[PDB]
């Protein structure tokens, strides 16, 4: 019907700003329901409201190996789904 | 503001 | 043949470089059975080889936002399982 | 660097 459940992985970043992912990641999957979008959508919003460069990504499942600043990276499993989210311009 | 770190689901 | 296929998508770089993922990923696959390990070792391969920052992802199903830089970026799916590299330091 | 870009499966 609607499962979704926060269930953050790890995060580097003041809570305001993770917790931001976090609904960031809730509202983008409500209004996109699809990974490029919802990422794409969490990645623009960081980086004009936090300033450049946020990387983004959201999948069902995937591994990867990522480099970032500091303070600034976190990543969350929702749902059905996983939200990562770190700046590495 | 520089290091690696891995991620998965 | 045993699956496995590569299948490209998105590529910007050196043919051997974009090529030297395809046998990297494909390589990295047979070696690590899971995409995390997958990403790691193509990830710290490339950076040893071609100098930081790349950044590798690689998973069954997922969508992302990301800026890399020119001449490093190259995007394929192998064996049904997805497979991003670029450089975005 | 060339352009931004958006992967998806």
């Amino acid at each position: 019907m609607c499962d979704r459940k926060a269930v953050i992985k790890n995060a580097d970043m003041s809570e305001e700003m993770q917790q931001d992912s976090v609904e960031c990641a809730t509202q983008a999957l409500e209004k996109y329901n699809i990974e490029k979008d919802i990422a794409a959508h969490i990645k623009k919003e960081f980086d004009k409201k936090y300033n450049p460069t946020w990387h983004c990504i959201v999948g069902r499942n995937f591994g990867s190996y990522v480099t970032h600043e500091t303070k600034h990276f976190i990543y969350f499993y929702l749902g059905q789904v996983a939200i990562l989210l770190f700046k590495s311009g | 503001m520089s290091c690696d770190k891995s991620t998965q689901t």
